[PDB]
């Protein structure tokens, strides 16, 4: 997360980091959303490699074992049928993990609420971005959990041609772009979090910024729509 | 554009 502070800890618990096995160790790849005690969602972009995941739950502080972490490995790899790996704007970048065992709910780990199906935000619509992404263009994985406000910016001004023309879809959500903050690498799969109603609803995934860099004026940080994939979440569950 | 990841 690129212009944003660190979170209060265990503030956004339903918030994942996704690690891939790597030598003696794990390595972050990736944020995603708890949505049931047993799946995750996340981007399908990084899921793309068929390596050893695991899910972190709890999490804060990726170097320091806290004490509210819970660790599961991913048994299920359920990425959208209609998603190309070579074709990123034509959307439908969403994947949902189910882990080996159920994680044990509790202040630190929490379900993400989602969206009603069809749900869309007004422009200018309250939202935060999370996650241990860089915290500058082409600088550092952030330790602790970043945030950063991130307002949405609707779908007629980010498809249109001084932001990201056809390349953004109705079924994606824009946010940012005033070229101050964003999401950055190591955020993908991650949630953005809008409020509505006063209560916070996990309306994107991070998906994608411009090839130029993290924060870019006129290229808000895409996230695949969540509120078009209701249907298909529930579908996966249920048959899995 | 560039996915969110490394470097997809
Ligand atoms: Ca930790």
């Amino acid at each position: 997360v690129v212009g944003g502070t660190e979170a209060q800890r265990n503030s956004w618990p339903s918030q994942i980091s996704l690690q891939y096995r790597s030598g003696s160790s794990w390595a972050h790849t990736c944020g995603g959303t708890l949505i049931r005690q047993n799946w995750v969602m996340t981007a399908a972009h990084c899921v793309d490699r068929e390596l050893t995941f695991r899910v972190v739950v709890g999490e804060h502080n990726l170097n320091q074992n806290n004490g509210t972490e819970q660790y599961v490995g991913v048994q299920k790899i359920v990425v959208h049928p209609y998603w190309n790996t070579d074709d990123v704007a034509a959307g439908y970048d969403i994947a949902l993990l189910r882990l080996a065992q159920s994680v044990t709910l509790n202040s630190y780990v929490q379900l993400g609420v989602l969206p009603r199906a069809g749900t869309i935000l007004a422009n200018n619509s309250p939202c935060y971005i999370t996650g241990w992404g860089l915290t500058r263009t082409n600088g550092q994985l952030a330790q602790t959990l970043q945030q950063a406000y991130l307002p949405t910016v609707d779908y007629a001004i980010c498809s249109s041609s001084s932001y990201w023309g056809s390349t953004v879809k109705n079924s994606m959500v824009c946010a940012g772009g005033d070229g101050v903050r964003s999401g950055c690498q190591g955020d993908s799969g991650g949630p953005l979090h809008c409020l509505v109603n006063g209560q916070y609803a996990v309306h994107g995934v991070t998906s994608f910024v411009s090839r130029l860099g993290c924060n870019v004026t006129r290229k808000p940080t895409v996230f695949t729509r969540v509120s078009a994939y209701i249907s298909w979440i529930n579908n996966v569950i249920a048959s899995n | 554009x560039q996915t969110t990841e490394f470097y997809v």
